[PDB]
């Protein structure tokens, strides 16, 4: 049930509701002052890694089940999702249906949304490719 | 006058 | 430099010049005759702006 | 608006010689002249920015600069100009320069 | 103690006039004027002999500055007050007071700002990655006194000559304590 | 506009550790319960 | 930031500038204001120790070899060199940033581990004439730079580093 | 100067072709533009500038350079300006200039 | 299925959170947009901003105080008092003195 939801669930969530758009409208205040802007953010596919644990002074590294049962720290990994940043505008002739144009600004990076847990002996735990002798050397029981 | 803020679904 | 800084009176509105003219006369302390007008204002014949005052 | 400090120079110059020249003899009119001199800065001004391409710099000693009504007056003596080649030895050389921006 | 004397760089004196002067008359008429209204409320002036500077405003007051004695400055305040004279305002001299000196001085050798920022840390304010320079406000006097690593000493508030020389004779001590090395 | 401060980790991140750390499944009860390790087959 | 210094994971300037966005000068006048009322409070009732020293420079050490994922052999070495590089004068003098970015940038290349400068600089935000510039001064010291025991076992040899 | 006396030509025949609107509009006849044409020439050619076709205080012969300055700036003895589009004369010499360096020292 | 970043841990999370990289993005940034447009002026003499406010309420009657300025071009310190002594706020609107001409 874990692996379903890694590998497809997470991904059909974030898209659902992928695209913001916030709409500027003309705010006709002087013939200066007619163009309406429109911004649009846009998630796209997402990454997982594997499990790790970032310190107080800031320094990450890869976490094993052991270490984290005996530090009392959380065994999950992070989540990244790549993020389109668009923003169109026009001429907003008054009384007339506007017709938005890309204006040459489509700003296309990671961005962390936060850690998911990590069931152990799944897709994304590190104990899934690890043979007997590797449990052993992990500290972990087969 | 209007908000000069909404949203487009 | 002061007499070329003076603005020539011939001020693109009538208004203006009463504007000057009734803050000139405020600040005398008793009433003042036509003719300390004229001084103040190059218009010596009947303006305007002076029936515009009364 | 265009800045009427080319009149000073010698083609300036001269053009106020030439109409003021036929003004005395009273075959132009004076307001005439003075649209003249008005497209004429226009004129001087588009050429210089679009049809020249040479370089030179001058160094010397500044012996007296101003700034006035966003006009700098600079007047550097014993300096040393060369054009794009030769040096040129000057005296004393005053320099007038008004706004690279354009005052609308 | 220390055998070494700092050396005057800056002062800053100001003088007045108590009359009115019209800034785009004396632009005009000046040999070296910059009036800039847009930019800057006041006329920059310069002299060569002296090599100071002096801002002239429309209320008579100037700020005479790059003097490096006091007597120096003496002559390039009467100066400009003898350049506004000869332009025609009424411009006469009056008092003449030093509002900042600035000086600088080398001890020769390496200081552990370190130390000198622990033991001193009331007074002591070193930022390696902002500014690097360590900044002591000494308290009596009242000077701000900045330390280098490569040990050289910039002094600024001092407003007279006694007062200089005493804070560097006070501060030596407390430097040579704190030598690296 | 500042792309660090307009994504919030810490609501994905506590979200999920709060429903995961406790029993509460929310911003139903005992839906998640410390692994019983008397024996193997408990 | 103070809260920083106070638990010995003190950030940076940059690195704070980069989440709340004030100028320099606010920011410094702002924090050299702020530890006058912790020192005045101080007094009045501690507050700063060894850790509220600005260089510190030994705290950033760890987190900025993690960012390029340098093993833990590399950050020790480090740390080893940019404590020693404090005896050069003409180092001493300059940002703890630099310090350890050209300790971390020398380390890098006495390891042999193929990242360039051009990719050091641009992740830590460092120009690379800055980092080559200070390389120079550090070259010539290089052999009182380098931990002795790393040296005696052999896992590192001072021919390993590239000359100018 | 070759590139001289180029623009020269060109803002002389610039203005008269631009000029002939406004001197119809004033009812002026066509000969007018002969005559300026033929009166501003012979003053050039007269000052002999160049080759052509045909105290504290402030107190042809002197050398004047007319332009525009992009930016100036100084360092505490010196000045530096950066002029362009400009004409000077120098010992009855004229020269045009696209961009022009000053670099003075103030003493 | 979802892709998973093989590489170092430390690597992919130096872009999260206070990292030294400083974010070179033009998005969105309304403060940068207008803060920049800035610049001063100095009031001129009451002669002849006086004539130019009278020529201005003759092509309308009813000007605004944004477009004031940007017509005239000068402090509103200057302005306010010319502004009073002609004209008044109910909008500002020149007064029946000189508007009954």
């Amino acid at each position: 049930s874990f692996n379903q939801f890694v590998d497809y669930t997470l991904q059909d969530i974030i898209c659902e509701d992928s695209t913001l758009i916030l709409e500027q409208l003309a705010q006709h205040t002087t013939e200066s002052d007619n163009i309406s802007r429109k911004y649009e953010i846009s998630f796209g596919k997402i990454y997982v890694t594997k499990p790790m644990v970032n310190e107080s002074d800031g320094v990450t590294h890869a976490l094993y089940p052991q270490e984290a049962r005996l530090r009392n720290l959380t065994y999950s990994s992070g989540l990244f999702v790549d993020v389109k940043k668009r923003t169109y505008e026009a001429i907003d002739v008054p009384g007339r249906e506007l017709k938005y144009e890309l204006i040459a600004e489509e700003s296309e990076g990671k961005v962390f949304i936060g850690r998911l847990p990590i069931m152990l002996r799944s897709k994304n735990c590190y104990l899934s490719e690890a043979t007997e002798s590797d449990l052993y050397k992990l500290k972990e029981c087969p | 006058l209007r908000r000069k803020t909404r949203q487009l679904k | 430099a002061l007499q070329a800084n003076q603005t020539d009176i011939s001020k693109s509105h009538d208004s203006s010049k009463l504007l000057w003219a009734t803050e000139y006369i405020q600040k005398k302390g008793k009433p003042v005759l036509v003719n300390e007008l004229l001084d103040y204002l190059s218009m010596k014949k009947d303006d305007k702006v002076i029936e515009l005052l009364k | 608006g265009y800045y009427e400090l080319y009149r000073r120079s010698t083609i300036g110059n001269s053009l106020v010689d030439a109409l003021d020249t036929l003004i005395s003899d009273g075959r132009i009119e004076a307001s005439l002249a003075m649209r003249v001199l008005e497209t004429f800065d226009k004129v001087v001004a588009e050429t210089l920015k679009d049809n020249t391409q040479s370089k030179l710099t001058v160094k010397g000693n500044l012996d007296t600069y101003g700034f006035c009504d966003d006009v700098w007056t600079f007047i550097v003596k014993n300096c040393q100009v060369t054009v794009e080649q030769s040096v040129i030895s000057v005296d004393k050389l005053r320099i007038v320069a008004c706004n690279s921006k354009k005052s609308e | 103690t220390s055998g070494i004397v700092p050396t005057l760089q800056n002062i800053v004196a100001t003088v007045t006039l108590g009359c009115r002067l019209d800034l785009k008359t004396v632009a005009l008429h000046a040999r070296n004027a910059e009036y800039n209204p847009k930019r800057f409320a006041a006329v920059i002036m310069r002299i060569r002999e002296p090599k100071t500077t002096a801002l002239i405003f429309a209320s008579g007051k100037m700020v005479v500055t790059g003097a490096k004695s006091e007597d120096d400055s003496k002559l390039a305040s009467r100066k400009y007050a003898r350049i506004i004279q000869k332009i025609g305002f009424a411009a006469k001299f009056t008092d003449f007071k030093i509002q900042n000196i600035v000086g600088s001085c080398d001890v020769k050798f390496p200081i552990r700002l370190e130390g000198l920022a622990f033991s001193h840390g009331t007074f002591s304010s070193y930022e390696p990655e902002l500014f690097p320079g360590l900044i002591y406000r000494m308290v009596k006097p009242k000077i701000v006194l900045l330390i280098f690593v490569s040990g050289k000493i910039v002094l600024t508030g001092a407003k007279q000559r006694e007062e200089i020389y005493q804070a560097f004779e006070a501060i030596y001590p407390v430097l040579s304590e704190f030598r690296k090395m | 506009f500042n792309m660090k401060l307009a994504i919030n980790a810490k609501t994905i991140t506590s979200g999920l550790k709060y429903a995961l750390a406790t029993g509460n499944w929310g911003e139903r009860a005992g839906v998640s319960q410390v692994l019983n390790r008397y024996t193997y087959s408990s | 930031l103070i809260g920083c210094r106070r638990a010995e994971v003190a950030r940076t300037f940059k690195e704070i500038q980069s989440l709340i966005h004030v100028k320099t000068k606010e920011f410094g006048k702002t924090l050299n204001i702020m530890k006058n009322i912790l020192r005045g409070k101080s007094e009045d009732g501690k507050i700063d120790t060894d850790n509220m020293s600005g260089a510190q420079n030994l705290t950033y050490i760890p987190r900025f070899c993690s960012h390029l994922g340098l093993p833990m052999q590399v950050t020790t070495s480090a740390e080893y060199t940019a404590k020693k590089c404090k005896e050069i004068k003409e180092i001493a003098g300059k940002s703890p940033i630099t310090i350890a970015v050209v300790s971390i940038y020398l380390n890098i290349l006495l390891f042999q581990i193929p990242i360039t400068a051009a990719k050091v600089g641009q992740t830590l935000q460092v120009t690379e004439g800055t980092i080559k510039s200070g390389y120079k001064i550090l070259y010539e010291h290089r052999d009182k730079l380098v931990d002795p025991q790393l040296i005696a076992n052999g896992v590192v040899s001072l021919d390993n580093l590239p000359g100018v | 100067n070759a590139e001289a006396s180029r623009v020269y030509e060109i803002i002389v025949e610039s203005v008269v072709n631009e000029v002939r609107e406004d001197f119809e509009n004033a009812g002026i006849d066509e000969q007018t533009l002969q005559d300026l044409k033929n009166i501003w020439q012979k003053k050039l050619t007269e000052t002999k500038v160049t080759t052509f076709s045909w105290d504290y205080l402030i107190s042809p012969d002197e050398n004047l350079m007319l332009c525009l300055y992009d930016k100036v700036t100084r360092t505490k003895a010196r000045w530096k300006c950066s002029l362009k589009d400009g004409v000077v004369t120098i010992n009855r010499n004229d020269y045009t200039f696209q961009k022009a360096q000053v670099e003075a020292e103030w003493v | 299925r979802i892709t998973t970043l093989d590489e170092t841990v430390g690597v992919t999370m130096s872009h999260t959170g206070m990292s030294m990289r400083s974010d070179n993005s033009n998005f969105l940034k309304v403060g940068r947009e207008k803060a920049k447009s800035n610049i001063k002026s100095i009031r001129m003499p009451k002669k002849e901003i006086l004539d130019y406010l009278f020529k201005l309420f003759d092509e309308y009657d009813y000007w605004s105080l944004k477009g004031l300025k940007e017509r005239t071009r000068q402090p509103e310190a200057h302005l306010k008092e010319c502004l009073d002594k002609v004209a008044t706020l109910v909008k500002y609107t020149l007064r029946p003195e000189y508007k009954k001409l």
